[PDB]
Protein backbone atom coordinates (compact mmCIF):
# COMPACT_ATOMS: atom_id res chain seq x y z
CA UNK A 1 0.00 0.00 0.00
CA UNK A 2 0.94 3.68 -0.19
CA UNK A 3 1.51 3.75 3.58
CA UNK A 4 4.79 1.79 3.37
CA UNK A 5 6.12 2.59 -0.10
CA UNK A 6 9.46 3.79 1.32
CA UNK A 7 10.80 0.26 1.86
CA UNK A 8 10.40 -0.62 -1.84
CA UNK A 9 13.07 1.80 -3.08
CA UNK A 10 15.79 -0.72 -2.29
CA UNK A 11 13.57 -3.35 -3.92
CA UNK A 12 13.53 -1.35 -7.15
CA UNK A 13 17.29 -0.78 -6.86
CA UNK A 14 17.76 -4.55 -6.63
CA UNK A 15 15.46 -4.99 -9.63
CA UNK A 16 17.62 -2.57 -11.60
CA UNK A 17 20.71 -4.55 -10.61
CA UNK A 18 18.86 -7.65 -11.81
CA UNK A 19 18.16 -6.10 -15.20
CA UNK A 20 21.72 -4.83 -15.67
CA UNK A 21 23.41 -8.04 -14.48
CA UNK A 22 21.17 -10.31 -16.55
CA UNK A 23 21.68 -8.14 -19.62
CA UNK A 24 25.43 -8.41 -19.16
CA UNK A 25 25.15 -12.17 -18.65
CA UNK A 26 23.00 -12.67 -21.76
CA UNK A 27 25.40 -10.44 -23.71
CA UNK A 28 27.62 -13.54 -24.15
CA UNK A 29 27.57 -15.03 -27.70
CA UNK A 30 25.11 -17.89 -27.21
CA UNK A 31 24.67 -18.65 -30.89
CA UNK A 32 24.66 -16.49 -34.00
CA UNK A 33 20.95 -15.66 -33.65
CA UNK A 34 20.74 -14.16 -30.18
CA UNK A 35 17.37 -13.89 -28.40
CA UNK A 36 15.50 -10.69 -29.22
CA UNK A 37 15.70 -9.61 -25.57
CA UNK A 38 19.45 -9.01 -25.72
CA UNK A 39 19.55 -7.64 -29.29
CA UNK A 40 17.33 -4.68 -28.38
CA UNK A 41 19.47 -4.00 -25.27
CA UNK A 42 16.27 -3.53 -23.27
CA UNK A 43 17.54 -4.89 -19.90
CA UNK A 44 20.41 -2.40 -19.55
CA UNK A 45 18.36 0.77 -20.04
CA UNK A 46 15.40 -0.70 -18.17
CA UNK A 47 17.60 -1.44 -15.17
CA UNK A 48 19.26 1.97 -15.29
CA UNK A 49 15.89 3.74 -15.35
CA UNK A 50 14.56 1.54 -12.53
CA UNK A 51 17.71 2.52 -10.61
CA UNK A 52 17.07 6.21 -11.27
CA UNK A 53 13.40 5.97 -10.29
CA UNK A 54 14.20 4.04 -7.11
CA UNK A 55 16.83 6.61 -6.19
CA UNK A 56 14.21 9.32 -6.64
CA UNK A 57 11.47 7.18 -5.06
CA UNK A 58 13.20 6.99 -1.66
CA UNK A 59 14.49 10.58 -1.64
CA UNK A 60 12.31 12.16 1.06
CA UNK A 61 8.87 10.43 1.04
CA UNK A 62 7.34 13.86 1.76
CA UNK A 63 6.53 17.16 0.02
CA UNK A 64 9.69 19.24 -0.33
CA UNK A 65 9.94 22.58 -2.14
CA UNK A 66 10.37 20.93 -5.55
CA UNK A 67 11.98 17.49 -5.25
CA UNK A 68 9.46 14.65 -5.69
CA UNK A 69 6.08 15.74 -7.08
CA UNK A 70 7.56 16.69 -10.46
CA UNK A 71 8.96 13.19 -10.98
CA UNK A 72 6.24 11.17 -9.27
CA UNK A 73 4.13 11.20 -12.45
CA UNK A 74 6.64 11.22 -15.32
CA UNK A 75 8.96 8.56 -13.89
CA UNK A 76 5.98 6.42 -12.88
CA UNK A 77 4.73 6.59 -16.47
CA UNK A 78 8.20 5.67 -17.75
CA UNK A 79 8.33 2.73 -15.34
CA UNK A 80 4.93 1.50 -16.51
CA UNK A 81 6.02 1.82 -20.15
CA UNK A 82 9.22 -0.10 -19.40
CA UNK A 83 7.22 -2.82 -17.64
CA UNK A 84 4.76 -3.28 -20.51
CA UNK A 85 7.57 -3.25 -23.08
CA UNK A 86 9.49 -5.82 -21.04
CA UNK A 87 6.56 -8.20 -20.67
CA UNK A 88 5.78 -7.84 -24.39
CA UNK A 89 9.41 -8.65 -25.22
CA UNK A 90 9.38 -11.65 -22.88
CA UNK A 91 6.16 -13.10 -24.31
CA UNK A 92 7.51 -12.57 -27.83
CA UNK A 93 10.88 -14.18 -27.05
CA UNK A 94 9.35 -17.24 -25.37
CA UNK A 95 7.28 -17.85 -28.50
CA UNK A 96 10.27 -17.20 -30.78
CA UNK A 97 12.31 -19.79 -28.88
CA UNK A 98 9.55 -22.39 -28.42
CA UNK A 99 8.40 -22.08 -32.05
CA UNK A 100 10.63 -21.76 -35.11
CA UNK A 101 11.88 -18.19 -35.31
CA UNK A 102 10.54 -15.69 -37.83
CA UNK A 103 12.85 -12.82 -36.84
CA UNK A 104 16.57 -12.84 -37.62
CA UNK A 105 17.94 -10.40 -35.00
CA UNK A 106 21.59 -10.78 -35.95
CA UNK A 107 24.06 -10.54 -33.08
CA UNK A 108 26.69 -7.83 -32.77
CA UNK A 109 30.15 -8.42 -34.21
CA UNK A 110 32.45 -7.83 -31.23
CA UNK A 111 30.83 -10.69 -29.30
CA UNK A 112 30.12 -12.83 -32.37
CA UNK A 113 33.87 -12.94 -33.09
CA UNK A 114 34.33 -15.36 -30.16
CA UNK A 115 31.83 -18.20 -30.79
CA UNK A 116 30.35 -17.64 -34.28
CA UNK A 117 29.48 -21.30 -35.01
CA UNK A 118 26.76 -22.21 -32.49
CA UNK A 119 23.33 -23.20 -33.83
CA UNK A 120 20.35 -23.80 -31.55
CA UNK A 121 17.41 -23.26 -33.90
CA UNK A 122 18.14 -26.32 -36.09
CA UNK A 123 20.65 -28.65 -34.41
CA UNK A 124 19.22 -31.92 -35.77
CA UNK A 125 21.51 -33.86 -38.15
CA UNK A 126 19.67 -35.55 -41.00
CA UNK A 127 20.89 -38.98 -39.86
CA UNK A 128 18.25 -40.57 -37.58
CA UNK A 129 20.94 -42.73 -35.95
CA UNK A 130 22.93 -39.59 -35.03
CA UNK A 131 20.43 -38.57 -32.32
CA UNK A 132 22.54 -40.38 -29.70
CA UNK A 133 25.56 -38.11 -30.22
CA UNK A 134 26.55 -35.82 -27.32
CA UNK A 135 25.98 -32.80 -29.58
CA UNK A 136 22.22 -33.38 -29.57
CA UNK A 137 22.27 -33.74 -25.78
CA UNK A 138 24.23 -30.48 -25.47
CA UNK A 139 21.75 -28.69 -27.74
CA UNK A 140 18.80 -30.04 -25.73
CA UNK A 141 20.44 -28.95 -22.47
CA UNK A 142 21.06 -25.47 -23.90
CA UNK A 143 17.43 -25.25 -25.03
CA UNK A 144 16.16 -26.35 -21.62
CA UNK A 145 18.42 -23.86 -19.82
CA UNK A 146 17.27 -21.01 -22.08
CA UNK A 147 13.63 -21.99 -21.56
CA UNK A 148 14.15 -21.95 -17.80
CA UNK A 149 15.89 -18.57 -17.89
CA UNK A 150 13.11 -17.08 -20.03
CA UNK A 151 10.38 -18.51 -17.79
CA UNK A 152 12.05 -17.24 -14.61
CA UNK A 153 12.63 -13.80 -16.14
CA UNK A 154 9.01 -13.60 -17.34
CA UNK A 155 7.65 -14.61 -13.93
CA UNK A 156 9.85 -12.14 -12.06
CA UNK A 157 9.03 -9.34 -14.52
CA UNK A 158 5.32 -10.04 -14.09
CA UNK A 159 5.72 -9.94 -10.30
CA UNK A 160 7.64 -6.66 -10.30
CA UNK A 161 5.31 -5.02 -12.83
CA UNK A 162 2.21 -6.02 -10.86
CA UNK A 163 3.66 -4.76 -7.58
CA UNK A 164 4.69 -1.47 -9.23
CA UNK A 165 1.21 -1.09 -10.75
CA UNK A 166 -0.35 -1.73 -7.35
CA UNK A 167 1.95 0.74 -5.61
CA UNK A 168 1.48 3.61 -8.08
CA UNK A 169 -2.31 3.26 -7.84
CA UNK B 1 56.35 -38.64 -36.76
CA UNK B 2 54.48 -41.90 -36.14
CA UNK B 3 55.24 -45.03 -38.17
CA UNK B 4 53.01 -48.12 -38.38
CA UNK B 5 54.12 -51.63 -39.33
CA UNK B 6 51.78 -54.37 -40.56
CA UNK B 7 52.20 -58.07 -41.29
CA UNK B 8 51.84 -60.16 -43.37
CA UNK B 9 52.62 -57.98 -46.38
CA UNK B 10 50.97 -60.35 -48.89
CA UNK B 11 48.54 -62.64 -47.01
CA UNK B 12 47.24 -64.67 -49.98
CA UNK B 13 43.46 -64.93 -50.11
CA UNK B 14 41.91 -68.11 -48.69
CA UNK B 15 38.18 -68.10 -47.89
CA UNK B 16 36.84 -68.95 -44.45
CA UNK B 17 39.59 -70.07 -42.09
CA UNK B 18 42.59 -67.68 -42.34
CA UNK B 19 41.88 -63.99 -41.70
CA UNK B 20 44.15 -61.85 -39.51
CA UNK B 21 45.44 -58.31 -40.08
CA UNK B 22 47.79 -56.83 -37.47
CA UNK B 23 49.04 -53.26 -37.11
CA UNK B 24 51.00 -51.53 -34.35
CA UNK B 25 51.98 -48.01 -33.32
CA UNK B 26 55.48 -47.03 -32.23
CA UNK B 27 54.29 -44.27 -29.86
CA UNK B 28 51.90 -46.40 -27.74
CA UNK B 29 48.77 -44.57 -28.87
CA UNK B 30 46.71 -43.70 -25.78
CA UNK B 31 45.07 -40.45 -24.63
CA UNK B 32 44.18 -41.80 -21.14
CA UNK B 33 40.49 -41.30 -21.99
CA UNK B 34 39.72 -45.03 -21.88
CA UNK B 35 39.40 -45.37 -25.68
CA UNK B 36 41.90 -45.61 -28.53
CA UNK B 37 41.32 -44.29 -32.05
CA UNK B 38 41.72 -46.71 -34.96
CA UNK B 39 40.49 -46.72 -38.55
CA UNK B 40 40.49 -49.29 -41.35
CA UNK B 41 40.37 -48.68 -45.11
CA UNK B 42 39.71 -50.96 -48.08
CA UNK B 43 41.13 -50.09 -51.51
CA UNK B 44 39.73 -52.21 -54.21
CA UNK B 45 39.93 -50.91 -57.79
CA UNK B 46 36.69 -49.74 -59.36
CA UNK B 47 35.39 -47.24 -56.81
CA UNK B 48 36.55 -44.53 -54.42
CA UNK B 49 37.83 -45.43 -50.93
CA UNK B 50 35.38 -45.90 -48.06
CA UNK B 51 35.52 -46.15 -44.28
CA UNK B 52 35.32 -49.61 -42.69
CA UNK B 53 35.82 -49.40 -38.90
CA UNK B 54 35.96 -46.37 -36.59
CA UNK B 55 37.85 -46.59 -33.25
CA UNK B 56 37.36 -50.39 -33.40
CA UNK B 57 34.01 -50.29 -31.57
CA UNK B 58 31.26 -50.09 -34.22
CA UNK B 59 30.85 -50.29 -37.99
CA UNK B 60 29.19 -48.07 -40.58
CA UNK B 61 25.87 -49.33 -41.93
CA UNK B 62 26.13 -51.45 -45.07
CA UNK B 63 29.30 -53.22 -43.88
CA UNK B 64 29.38 -57.02 -44.29
CA UNK B 65 28.08 -58.68 -41.14
CA UNK B 66 31.04 -61.06 -40.76
CA UNK B 67 33.41 -58.25 -39.74
CA UNK B 68 34.92 -57.40 -36.36
CA UNK B 69 38.00 -55.86 -34.75
CA UNK B 70 39.59 -55.14 -31.37
CA UNK B 71 42.84 -54.06 -29.75
CA UNK B 72 44.70 -53.65 -26.48
CA UNK B 73 46.44 -50.28 -26.89
CA UNK B 74 49.85 -51.19 -28.31
CA UNK B 75 49.26 -53.97 -30.87
CA UNK B 76 46.07 -53.93 -32.96
CA UNK B 77 44.64 -57.02 -34.65
CA UNK B 78 41.86 -57.33 -37.22
CA UNK B 79 39.92 -60.61 -37.36
CA UNK B 80 37.37 -61.74 -39.95
CA UNK B 81 35.18 -64.77 -39.25
CA UNK B 82 34.85 -65.64 -42.96
CA UNK B 83 36.76 -63.71 -45.62
CA UNK B 84 35.20 -63.59 -49.09
CA UNK B 85 36.53 -62.80 -52.55
CA UNK B 86 34.01 -59.97 -53.07
CA UNK B 87 35.53 -57.73 -50.37
CA UNK B 88 39.14 -58.25 -51.47
CA UNK B 89 41.65 -55.44 -51.14
CA UNK B 90 44.26 -53.88 -48.88
CA UNK B 91 43.92 -52.91 -45.22
CA UNK B 92 45.09 -49.52 -43.94
CA UNK B 93 45.66 -48.83 -40.24
CA UNK B 94 45.42 -45.17 -39.22
CA UNK B 95 45.96 -43.10 -36.08
CA UNK B 96 44.72 -39.54 -35.52
CA UNK B 97 46.01 -37.99 -32.29
CA UNK B 98 48.75 -35.51 -33.30
CA UNK B 99 50.09 -33.81 -36.40
CA UNK B 100 51.26 -34.80 -38.88
CA UNK B 101 48.78 -37.52 -39.84
CA UNK B 102 50.45 -40.71 -41.07
CA UNK B 103 48.84 -43.64 -42.87
CA UNK B 104 49.83 -47.28 -42.86
CA UNK B 105 51.85 -48.90 -45.60
CA UNK B 106 49.10 -51.38 -46.40
CA UNK B 107 49.01 -55.12 -47.06
CA UNK B 108 48.66 -56.04 -50.74
CA UNK B 109 46.27 -59.02 -50.84
CA UNK B 110 45.86 -60.87 -54.13
CA UNK C 1 25.36 -35.10 -50.97
CA UNK C 2 27.58 -35.38 -54.05
CA UNK C 3 31.26 -34.60 -54.69
CA UNK C 4 32.43 -33.62 -58.18
CA UNK C 5 36.11 -33.29 -59.08
CA UNK C 6 37.87 -32.24 -62.26
CA UNK C 7 39.44 -34.76 -64.60
CA UNK C 8 43.06 -35.83 -64.59
CA UNK C 9 45.64 -33.42 -66.00
CA UNK C 10 49.06 -34.09 -67.52
CA UNK C 11 51.85 -31.69 -66.54
CA UNK C 12 55.64 -31.27 -66.66
CA UNK C 13 58.26 -31.03 -63.89
CA UNK C 14 58.75 -27.54 -62.52
CA UNK C 15 55.26 -26.39 -63.54
CA UNK C 16 52.12 -25.79 -61.45
CA UNK C 17 48.87 -27.76 -61.41
CA UNK C 18 45.45 -26.92 -59.96
CA UNK C 19 42.55 -29.27 -59.23
CA UNK C 20 38.97 -28.22 -58.46
CA UNK C 21 37.22 -30.27 -55.76
CA UNK C 22 33.67 -28.98 -56.07
CA UNK C 23 31.47 -29.53 -53.01
CA UNK C 24 27.67 -29.70 -52.94
CA UNK C 25 24.82 -31.19 -50.96
CA UNK C 26 26.13 -30.13 -47.54
CA UNK C 27 27.26 -27.13 -45.50
CA UNK C 28 30.66 -26.31 -47.00
CA UNK C 29 31.73 -24.23 -44.00
CA UNK C 30 30.78 -26.94 -41.46
CA UNK C 31 33.38 -29.52 -42.52
CA UNK C 32 37.19 -29.51 -42.50
CA UNK C 33 38.53 -30.24 -45.98
CA UNK C 34 41.17 -32.99 -45.92
CA UNK C 35 43.51 -33.89 -48.78
CA UNK C 36 45.33 -37.23 -48.94
CA UNK C 37 47.75 -38.29 -51.67
CA UNK C 38 48.43 -41.86 -52.83
CA UNK C 39 51.69 -42.69 -54.59
CA UNK C 40 52.70 -46.00 -56.20
CA UNK C 41 54.98 -48.16 -54.07
CA UNK C 42 53.44 -47.26 -50.70
CA UNK C 43 50.14 -46.39 -49.04
CA UNK C 44 48.33 -43.12 -48.47
CA UNK C 45 50.05 -40.04 -47.06
CA UNK C 46 48.45 -36.93 -45.58
CA UNK C 47 49.58 -33.59 -46.99
CA UNK C 48 47.38 -30.81 -45.61
CA UNK C 49 43.99 -29.60 -44.45
CA UNK C 50 42.08 -26.30 -44.50
CA UNK C 51 39.06 -24.77 -42.76
CA UNK C 52 37.23 -22.26 -45.00
CA UNK C 53 35.05 -20.83 -42.23
CA UNK C 54 37.86 -18.91 -40.53
CA UNK C 55 40.81 -19.47 -42.87
CA UNK C 56 42.66 -21.70 -40.40
CA UNK C 57 45.09 -24.07 -42.10
CA UNK C 58 47.37 -26.92 -41.05
CA UNK C 59 50.41 -28.45 -42.74
CA UNK C 60 52.23 -31.76 -42.42
CA UNK C 61 55.60 -30.06 -41.98
CA UNK C 62 57.50 -32.85 -43.75
CA UNK C 63 58.68 -30.43 -46.45
CA UNK C 64 59.91 -26.83 -46.20
CA UNK C 65 56.42 -25.37 -46.45
CA UNK C 66 55.96 -25.99 -50.18
CA UNK C 67 52.24 -26.73 -49.74
CA UNK C 68 50.02 -23.72 -50.51
CA UNK C 69 46.27 -24.30 -50.10
CA UNK C 70 43.40 -21.80 -50.36
CA UNK C 71 39.61 -21.98 -50.30
CA UNK C 72 36.89 -19.84 -51.89
CA UNK C 73 33.60 -19.30 -50.06
CA UNK C 74 31.67 -17.83 -53.01
CA UNK C 75 32.13 -21.06 -54.99
CA UNK C 76 32.60 -23.52 -52.08
CA UNK C 77 35.53 -25.09 -53.94
CA UNK C 78 39.12 -25.57 -52.80
CA UNK C 79 42.02 -25.10 -55.22
CA UNK C 80 45.45 -26.75 -55.45
CA UNK C 81 48.58 -24.60 -55.78
CA UNK C 82 51.98 -26.30 -55.78
CA UNK C 83 55.20 -24.81 -57.16
CA UNK C 84 58.01 -26.66 -58.96
CA UNK C 85 56.53 -30.15 -59.08
CA UNK C 86 59.08 -32.98 -59.19
CA UNK C 87 59.02 -36.50 -60.61
CA UNK C 88 58.80 -38.07 -57.14
CA UNK C 89 55.61 -36.07 -56.50
CA UNK C 90 53.68 -37.92 -59.23
CA UNK C 91 50.67 -39.30 -57.36
CA UNK C 92 46.88 -39.26 -57.16
CA UNK C 93 45.23 -36.79 -54.78
CA UNK C 94 41.89 -37.22 -53.01
CA UNK C 95 39.75 -34.60 -51.28
CA UNK C 96 37.70 -35.97 -48.39
CA UNK C 97 34.96 -34.48 -46.22
CA UNK C 98 35.17 -34.94 -42.46
CA UNK C 99 32.32 -35.44 -39.99
CA UNK C 100 32.78 -34.30 -36.41
CA UNK C 101 32.17 -36.40 -33.28
CA UNK C 102 33.58 -39.76 -34.32
CA UNK C 103 33.08 -40.12 -38.09
CA UNK C 104 36.56 -38.81 -38.82
CA UNK C 105 36.93 -39.31 -42.58
CA UNK C 106 33.93 -41.47 -43.49
CA UNK C 107 33.28 -39.51 -46.71
CA UNK C 108 35.83 -39.75 -49.53
CA UNK C 109 36.23 -38.10 -52.91
CA UNK C 110 36.54 -39.27 -56.50
CA UNK C 111 40.20 -38.25 -56.69
CA UNK C 112 42.39 -36.81 -59.43
CA UNK C 113 45.72 -38.16 -60.65
CA UNK C 114 48.56 -35.94 -61.89
CA UNK C 115 51.59 -37.02 -63.93
CA UNK C 116 54.67 -34.89 -64.58
CA UNK D 1 25.64 3.91 9.56
CA UNK D 2 22.50 2.32 11.04
CA UNK D 3 20.07 3.85 8.57
CA UNK D 4 16.92 1.76 9.06
CA UNK D 5 16.01 -1.39 11.00
CA UNK D 6 13.14 -2.60 8.81
CA UNK D 7 13.69 -1.84 5.11
CA UNK D 8 16.58 -4.34 4.99
CA UNK D 9 14.27 -7.22 5.91
CA UNK D 10 12.55 -7.12 2.52
CA UNK D 11 15.98 -7.10 0.86
CA UNK D 12 17.01 -10.16 2.88
CA UNK D 13 13.74 -11.89 1.95
CA UNK D 14 14.31 -11.18 -1.74
CA UNK D 15 17.91 -12.41 -1.59
CA UNK D 16 16.70 -15.58 0.12
CA UNK D 17 14.19 -16.16 -2.66
CA UNK D 18 17.05 -15.36 -5.04
CA UNK D 19 19.22 -18.13 -3.61
CA UNK D 20 16.29 -20.56 -3.60
CA UNK D 21 15.44 -19.83 -7.24
CA UNK D 22 19.08 -20.07 -8.32
CA UNK D 23 19.48 -23.39 -6.52
CA UNK D 24 16.36 -24.73 -8.19
CA UNK D 25 17.51 -23.48 -11.61
CA UNK D 26 21.08 -24.83 -11.42
CA UNK D 27 19.92 -28.45 -10.99
CA UNK D 28 20.17 -29.20 -14.74
CA UNK D 29 22.31 -32.26 -15.57
CA UNK D 30 25.87 -31.20 -16.45
CA UNK D 31 28.53 -33.90 -16.59
CA UNK D 32 29.23 -36.91 -14.40
CA UNK D 33 30.85 -34.71 -11.73
CA UNK D 34 28.27 -32.14 -10.69
CA UNK D 35 29.59 -28.81 -9.36
CA UNK D 36 30.20 -28.67 -5.62
CA UNK D 37 27.57 -25.92 -5.36
CA UNK D 38 24.72 -28.34 -6.08
CA UNK D 39 26.18 -31.61 -4.73
CA UNK D 40 26.08 -30.21 -1.18
CA UNK D 41 22.51 -28.96 -1.80
CA UNK D 42 23.70 -25.74 -0.17
CA UNK D 43 21.61 -23.13 -2.08
CA UNK D 44 18.18 -24.49 -1.12
CA UNK D 45 18.71 -24.68 2.64
CA UNK D 46 20.72 -21.46 2.57
CA UNK D 47 17.85 -19.67 0.87
CA UNK D 48 15.28 -21.10 3.25
CA UNK D 49 17.49 -19.89 6.12
CA UNK D 50 17.60 -16.39 4.63
CA UNK D 51 13.83 -16.40 4.04
CA UNK D 52 13.20 -17.40 7.66
CA UNK D 53 15.63 -14.74 8.90
CA UNK D 54 13.85 -12.12 6.79
CA UNK D 55 10.41 -13.24 7.98
CA UNK D 56 11.70 -12.96 11.56
CA UNK D 57 12.67 -9.28 11.13
CA UNK D 58 11.07 -7.72 8.02
CA UNK D 59 7.54 -7.35 9.42
CA UNK D 60 8.04 -7.29 13.20
CA UNK D 61 9.78 -4.01 14.20
CA UNK D 62 9.20 -4.94 17.85
CA UNK D 63 11.23 -5.39 21.03
CA UNK D 64 10.73 -6.23 24.73
CA UNK D 65 10.60 -9.97 23.94
CA UNK D 66 13.44 -12.08 25.31
CA UNK D 67 12.70 -15.06 23.07
CA UNK D 68 12.52 -12.83 19.99
CA UNK D 69 15.95 -11.26 20.52
CA UNK D 70 17.49 -14.59 21.55
CA UNK D 71 16.29 -16.28 18.38
CA UNK D 72 17.20 -13.24 16.31
CA UNK D 73 20.84 -13.19 17.38
CA UNK D 74 21.17 -16.99 17.25
CA UNK D 75 19.79 -17.07 13.71
CA UNK D 76 22.07 -14.14 12.84
CA UNK D 77 25.03 -16.25 14.00
CA UNK D 78 23.83 -19.10 11.79
CA UNK D 79 23.42 -16.56 8.97
CA UNK D 80 27.06 -15.48 9.33
CA UNK D 81 28.11 -19.14 9.34
CA UNK D 82 26.05 -19.82 6.21
CA UNK D 83 27.49 -16.74 4.48
CA UNK D 84 31.10 -17.68 5.20
CA UNK D 85 30.45 -21.29 4.18
CA UNK D 86 28.89 -20.11 0.92
CA UNK D 87 31.87 -17.85 0.27
CA UNK D 88 34.31 -20.71 0.90
CA UNK D 89 32.42 -23.14 -1.34
CA UNK D 90 32.02 -20.54 -4.11
CA UNK D 91 35.75 -19.78 -4.04
CA UNK D 92 36.60 -23.48 -4.10
CA UNK D 93 34.21 -24.16 -6.98
CA UNK D 94 35.44 -21.24 -9.09
CA UNK D 95 39.07 -22.23 -8.49
CA UNK D 96 38.27 -25.85 -9.39
CA UNK D 97 36.44 -25.03 -12.62
CA UNK D 98 38.72 -22.21 -13.78
CA UNK D 99 42.14 -23.67 -12.98
CA UNK D 100 41.93 -27.47 -13.13
CA UNK D 101 39.76 -30.35 -11.98
CA UNK D 102 40.90 -31.76 -8.64
CA UNK D 103 37.71 -32.94 -6.87
CA UNK D 104 35.20 -35.63 -7.81
CA UNK D 105 32.08 -34.71 -5.80
CA UNK D 106 29.74 -37.42 -7.05
CA UNK D 107 26.07 -36.45 -7.01
CA UNK D 108 22.68 -38.17 -6.95
CA UNK D 109 21.58 -40.53 -9.71
CA UNK D 110 18.68 -38.37 -10.92
CA UNK D 111 21.11 -35.53 -11.76
CA UNK D 112 24.02 -37.71 -12.95
CA UNK D 113 22.62 -40.54 -15.10
CA UNK D 114 21.01 -38.00 -17.45
CA UNK D 115 24.44 -36.91 -18.76
CA UNK D 116 26.83 -39.78 -17.95
CA UNK D 117 29.19 -39.40 -20.95
CA UNK D 118 30.03 -35.67 -20.95
CA UNK D 119 32.52 -33.43 -19.14
CA UNK D 120 32.20 -29.76 -18.22
CA UNK D 121 35.58 -29.25 -16.53
CA UNK D 122 38.34 -29.91 -19.11
CA UNK D 123 36.74 -30.27 -22.56
CA UNK D 124 39.49 -29.59 -25.09
CA UNK D 125 40.14 -31.41 -28.39
CA UNK D 126 42.06 -34.58 -27.55
CA UNK D 127 42.81 -35.02 -31.26
CA UNK D 128 43.31 -32.26 -33.87
CA UNK D 129 40.36 -33.57 -35.92
CA UNK D 130 37.93 -31.82 -33.53
CA UNK D 131 39.80 -28.58 -32.84
CA UNK D 132 36.77 -26.54 -33.99
CA UNK D 133 33.75 -28.80 -33.46
CA UNK D 134 30.17 -28.20 -32.29
CA UNK D 135 30.77 -30.32 -29.17
CA UNK D 136 33.80 -28.39 -27.92
CA UNK D 137 32.23 -25.02 -28.80
CA UNK D 138 29.06 -25.97 -26.91
CA UNK D 139 31.12 -27.09 -23.91
CA UNK D 140 33.10 -23.83 -24.02
CA UNK D 141 29.85 -21.86 -24.04
CA UNK D 142 28.58 -23.94 -21.10
CA UNK D 143 31.80 -23.29 -19.18
CA UNK D 144 31.62 -19.54 -19.88
CA UNK D 145 27.98 -19.42 -18.74
CA UNK D 146 28.86 -21.34 -15.57
CA UNK D 147 31.75 -18.96 -14.85
CA UNK D 148 29.45 -15.97 -15.31
CA UNK D 149 26.80 -17.50 -13.05
CA UNK D 150 29.43 -18.21 -10.39
CA UNK D 151 30.76 -14.65 -10.62
CA UNK D 152 27.26 -13.19 -10.26
CA UNK D 153 26.54 -15.48 -7.30
CA UNK D 154 29.82 -14.50 -5.62
CA UNK D 155 29.12 -10.78 -6.13
CA UNK D 156 25.61 -11.10 -4.72
CA UNK D 157 26.85 -13.16 -1.76
CA UNK D 158 29.51 -10.54 -1.03
CA UNK D 159 26.91 -7.76 -1.14
CA UNK D 160 24.56 -9.72 1.14
CA UNK D 161 27.39 -10.46 3.59
CA UNK D 162 28.30 -6.76 3.64
CA UNK D 163 24.65 -5.93 4.34
CA UNK D 164 24.56 -8.42 7.22
CA UNK D 165 27.82 -7.07 8.64
CA UNK D 166 26.30 -3.60 8.51
CA UNK D 167 23.14 -4.86 10.22
CA UNK D 168 24.72 -7.08 12.91
CA UNK D 169 26.11 -4.05 14.82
Amino acid sequence: FMRESKTLGAVQIMNGLFHIALGGLLMIPAGIYAPICVTVWYPLWGGIMYIISGSLLAATEKNSRKCLVKGKMIMNSLSLFAAISGMILSIMDILNIKISHFLKMESLNFIRAHTPYINIYNCEPANPSEKNSPSTQYCYSIQSLFLGILSVMLIFAFFQELVIAGIVE
Amino acid sequence: DIVMTQTPLSLPVTPGEPASISCRSSKSLLHSNGITYLYWYLQKPGQSPQLLIYQMSNLVSGVPDRFSGSGSGTDFTLKISRVEAEDVGVYYCAQNLELPYTFGGGTKVE
Amino acid sequence: VQLVQSGAEVKKPGSSVKVSCKASGYAFSYSWINWVRQAPGQGLEWMGRIFPGDGDTDYNGKFKGRVTITADKSTSTAYMELSSLRSEDTAVYYCARNVFDGYWLVYWGQGTLVTV
